[PDB]
């Protein structure tokens, strides 16, 4: 599963945020408009799309900007049913109980900002920003959204941008 | 004012001296792989040297 | 014997000075606190390390800088007997004769300021800060301390910064 | 061929414009003077040739510096025998025809700027500066010399900076 | 070796400061006089050897007491020889140099307090305090006497109670 996870992935535009030749981060494009961590600095590794202007919400840290229609060709499918149960990401499987996605600890670190929550289907139905050390596991900070396009930042107590 | 701007130089010139010498002091006052210089302190004593 | 000496100095916490991806120097740790040459410019190959603050030293073109007593935990270990003889160090041997240390021409150039000299039982001797050529051989320039702690620095005539 | 071409472009002294580890364009030496195009900005990967001031030519949007003569004993040989035909150089081949040269499409982007045309002897003719879409194949944009010394640059109708 | 320490410390009377069950320390005799480490509360765990009175030594945080000639038949045996190279201790060995005494991390916590160092000849060469985190070792906050009688101890800087 986890295979044709990264491959959904990598065959999906997505681009990490060099700055100096290290990766501090990664943004992807999610129903037709580019979406970046304001906290991360640096440019997305694509000359097309850094060509696109960024808004900022300072509200969620977060950045978004317009995408031309022939690059919306293929972006991220998002889906707003989410049930309790298991999903899948770029390191492994996150699980979602009481609201709140938790991953087993040592998974996750500083760099991993932007990193899409994939379902059975590949759709997405969260954006990983950050975490705190939960012990045997950690808490992700997401954001999700529902079937009335409310959005919706879960954050911990003290939760370190990750 | 001559006397005054004489005393202005003259105080100049030993605070540039002192810098020098501290500059001399420091310059054994380097790493110098110990992590410890007790002994250039208590040995030179140009300034802020060994407590004891 | 050069493997071991390569692999005391990888194990040993060593990072050279890194400025727009070219290596320009390296820095090494000796006696629980931080030298580096001060005619390299550039940042320490190590982030925890460049947060600490250096303080500059004209006189011999060094720097200096305090280490976190948990990183002092694993350093150089620094020896005032220098007898005459063979010493190894990264790029090979060094002869130590008339209290000057000697190698082979064609060994050392531009970007190998830091590289410490080691005695058979691993211990640091003297830093290598630069070199002239001297027909068969080339002599460094290097400081070296004695059982007093006199920090003594032996410089060529127009000895050239390598 | 292309292996024997990218072997004398190798061993030949040529460095491409690093901008924030970015290669942004390319730099070469050709009659023992160092040219670089104007518009890309960056310096040279050669610390010893960075040193070298440069002078703008505005009309061309081309650079030029004096080499020192010992470092001028190995750069590009220049030829005025510019007969139609194909030619080779970093990317492939080149067709050479009314006196412009063409290549296939997908060949050459953004970023390419400065690499020189070689002939079978393996000297220079030309020096690709920029390109413009062309259906099944592409155009650059060129400038070459003749046997009299005039510079002569090529440019097709909305030419784009490549 | 580390076996027949522990015989050795067994075998003379020594005795944990037992507190509501918990052993929060450890004292012994050397020289035919009761020490403890004042830092640590309870009592020692033998009713004759808590009936002596004891006198506090805030300076090194140690406390004394004379114990009676008939108990001071058999205790520990001192001596100021001590060479750099390696010691035994209850758990297992520890390294003597430049004056300081480091064991491998993971060794030593809290209420470990009052563990003598043995040498090869079974003779006390100093006692435990505390510690402090040195990475891939521990330092040991050490008290050692010379052959003239001096009581030195050797504390890191912000070395913990352990």
């Amino acid at each position: 599963k986890r295979q044709r996870m990264v491959m959904k992935l990598e065959s999906d535009k997505t681009f990490p945020i060099m700055l100096e030749g290290k990766i501090n981060g990664y943004a992807c494009v999610v129903g037709g408009k580019l979406f970046r961590p304001m906290h991360v600095e640096g440019k997305i590794d694509n000359d097309v799309l850094a060509a696109l202007k960024t808004k900022k919400a300072s509200k969620y840290d977060l950045e978004y900007a317009d995408v031309p229609q022939n690059m919306r060709a293929d972006t991220f499918k998002y889906t707003h049913e989410k049930p309790q149960g298991y999903y899948s990401w770029h390191h492994g499987a996150v699980q979602y109980e009481n609201g709140r996605f938790t991953v087993p600890k040592g998974v996750g670190a500083k760099g991993d900002s932007g990193r899409p929550i994939l379902d059975n289907q590949g759709r997405v139905v969260a954006i990983v920003l950050g975490g705190v050390n939960e012990g045997s596991r950690t808490a992700l900070s997401v954001v999700m959204w529902n079937e009335k396009g409310v959005t919706v930042k879960y954050t911990p107590e003290n939760c370190e941008q990750w | 004012s001559i006397c005054a701007a004489i005393a202005t130089v003259s105080v100049a010139a030993s605070t540039w001296l002192f810098c020098r010498s501290r500059v001399a002091c420091l310059t054994p006052y380097r790493l110098t792989p110990n992590a410890r210089i007790p002994f250039c302190l208590a040995v030179l004593c140009c300034a802020r040297t060994a407590r004891a």
